[PDB]
C-alpha cells in the first residue's frame, strides 16, 4: 500500500485483527526465548505495534484511510494488544458483548466510542452538538443502571425518567440492518447518510417520538422509517 | 350509611335538599381531594 500513497493514489486499507498480528508475535517471541510480559506476551509489544502503525499514515505524497479491526482476548479491554492499539487511532468504536446480545447487532457502545474529528469545525456544529447530547444522555442512564435494577424506574424523577426513555430509545436507535447481514438476518440493508443521522437524532432529543414505543426503533433507518412504521401501526 | 339512606327516602324536596345533597347544574367549579402518600419508595401508586 506504501507504494500506491507514494504516488498520490488514496488508499483504502483494512487490515483485519489487529490482535491476531500481536498474538503471533507473542508466540514468536515464547519460541525465541524471550522473557515473557504481562500474560504471556512478548517484551517488545509496544515496539512491534509502533513499527507496524506508524507505517499506517496519511503523508503529504498521498493519503491512507485506514480501517482496522482488534479482537479483545476474552472480553478484556485491559488486555496489552488493544491497550497499545488504543494510542495509535484517530477515531475508536467499542463494541461490546452485552450491547450485542440485546440483539443490537451494531453493537457499538456510543460512551466508549471516540473519534477526533468530532469538532464543531471539522464535523459541523449541528453533528457535534447532536453527538455530544447523545452521549449526555446514555450517560445519564448508566448513572442510573443500579436504581434502575434495584428501586425500579418508578423513584427516579420526572425529567430522570424521561432521559432514561430517550436514552434506551436512542440505544434502540443505533441499531441498524445491513445490507451483508440478509444470510441470517431478514432486514433488508439500510443506508442512512449523516445529515440524515444527525437530523433523526436531533429530531429525537427535542422531543419527536417521544410518543412512539421503544420497539420501533429497533432495525431501522432514519426518522422517517420509524415514524412511518408507527403510522403503519396506528 | 343507612341513615342516610333512611332520611333521603325522605324531605326528597329539591328546596329541601338544597343544603349540600343538591347538585349544582352549572358545575362551573369543581374540586378534587388528592390523598398520596407522604413517604416515597410506595412504588407506583404516589404517580398511579
Amino acid at each position: 500500500a506504501e507504494y500506491f500513497r507514494d504516488e498520490g493514489r488514496d488508499i483504502l486499507l483494512f487490515i483485519d485483527n489487529i490482535f491476531r498480528f500481536v498474538q503471533a508475535g507473542s508466540e514468536v517471541s515464547s519460541l525465541l526465548g524471550r522473557m515473557p510480559s504481562q500474560v504471556g506476551y512478548q517484551p517488545t509489544l509496544g515496539t512491534e505495534m509502533g513499527e507496524l502503525q506508524e507505517r499506517i499514515t496519511s503523508t503529504k505524497r498521498g493519503s491512507i484511510t485506514s480501517m482496522q479491526a482488534v479482537y479483545v482476548p476474552a472480553d478484556d479491554y485491559t488486555d496489552p494488544a488493544p491497550a497499545t492499539v488504543f494510542s495509535h487511532l484517530d477515531a475508536t468504536i467499542s463494541l461490546e458483548r452485552s450491547i450485542a446480545e440485546r440483539a443490537i447487532f451494531p453493537a457499538v457502545d456510543p460512551l466508549a466510542s471516540t473519534s477526533r474529528i468530532l469538532d464543531p469545525n471539522i464535523v459541523g456544529e449541528e453533528h457535534y452538538r447532536v453527538a455530544q447530547e447523545v452521549k449526555r444522555v446514555l450517560q445519564r442512564y448508566k448513572d442510573l443502571k443500579d436504581i434502575i435494577a434495584i428501586l425500579g424506574m418508578e423513584e427516579l424523577s420526572d425529567e430522570d425518567k424521561l432521559t432514561v426513555q430517550r436514552a434506551r430509545k436512542i440505544e434502540l436507535f443505533f441499531s441498524q440492518p445491513f445490507t451483508v447481514a440478509q444470510q441470517f438476518t431478514g432486514r433488508p440493508g439500510k443506508y442512512v447518510p449523516v445529515k440524515k443521522t444527525v437530523e433523526s437524532f436531533a429530531r429525537l432529543l427535542n422531543g419527536e417520538g417521544d410518543h412512539i414505543p421503544e420497539s420501533f426503533f429497533y432495525m431501522q433507518g432514519d426518522f422517517d422509517d420509524v415514524l412511518a412504521a408507527y403510522e403503519a401501526s396506528q | 350509611r343507612e341513615v342516610m339512606a333512611n332520611l333521603t327516602a325522605r324531605v326528597v324536596g329539591a328546596a329541601r335538599r338544597g343544603t349540600l345533597l343538591e347538585k349544582r347544574e352549572t358545575v362551573k367549579s369543581v374540586a378534587l381531594l388528592v390523598v398520596t402518600p407522604d413517604r416515597g419508595l410506595c412504588g407506583s401508586l404516589v404517580a398511579n
